[PDB]
């Protein structure tokens, strides 16, 4: 029945999969999804990809616990690029293990709920949602700017393999409406994807 | 430039 208001907390938990050990976790809380409100989007410590989790349902989840800690509120450094990057294509360069450079083709989306300094990002190639300090990555010159309802329904993504994924769709992004984030039933990322 | 992380699964 009852439950406290969460999102902008920092929680920890443990996670257990099949007959593995419980492993720990320390994250934030960015969203509580509003077509789905059981359903979270975390930035957990460490980890790039922004996840989803139903926090108090999924039997996976243990030991749940809410912090007093307070996400610190940072100005964002350039508010003019912060604002412009958004729902621009852009090329994120990486370096890999070996320590070469690796230019990855993305979309930066929003700016992240809770954590002021983040962004939310997706790439061509691994369409699920990252979250990153991108103005870090613009000042360094290691992203460049390439020149330029259906929330809450069920749907499913067929292949050729012949099976398909079943899910919900979950937002649609402002600045780019034609694009929106989906959680499907099988998988805890955030997949984003255009829809028209 | 950011390192990639090691992909999971
Ligand atoms: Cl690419
Ligand atoms: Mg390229």
């Amino acid at each position: 029945s009852m439950r406290r208001n969460i999102v902008g907390c920092r929680i920890q938990h443990g996670w257990k999969e099949g007959n593995g050990p419980v492993t720990q976790w320390k994250g934030t809380v960015l969203d509580q999804v509003p077509v789905n409100p059981s359903l979270y989007l975390i930035k957990y410590d460490g980890f790039d990809c922004v996840y989803g989790l139903e926090l108090n349902k999924d039997e996976r989840v243990s030991a749940l616990e809410v912090l007093p800690d307070r996400v610190a509120t940072s100005r964002i450094s350039d508010a003019h690029l912060a604002d412009t990057m958004i729902g621009k294509a852009v090329e994120h360069m990486f370096e890999t293990e070996d320590g070469s450079k690796d230019e990855w083709r993305g979309m930066v989306l929003a700016r992240a709920p809770v954590m002021n300094t983040w962004f939310y990002i997706t790439y061509e190639k691994d369409p699920v949602l990252y979250m990153y300090q991108l103005l870090d990555d613009y000042k360094e010159g290691d992203l460049r700017i390439m020149p330029d309802s259906l929330v809450g329904k069920q749907v499913e993504y067929a292949k050729e393999d012949g099976s398909k994924r079943t899910g919900m769709v979950i937002h649609q992004v402002e600045a780019k409406p034609s694009v929106y984030f989906i959680k499907f039933d099988d998988d805890f990322h955030i997949y984003v994807y255009d829809l028209v | 430039a950011r390192t990639k992380q090691t992909a999971r699964k």
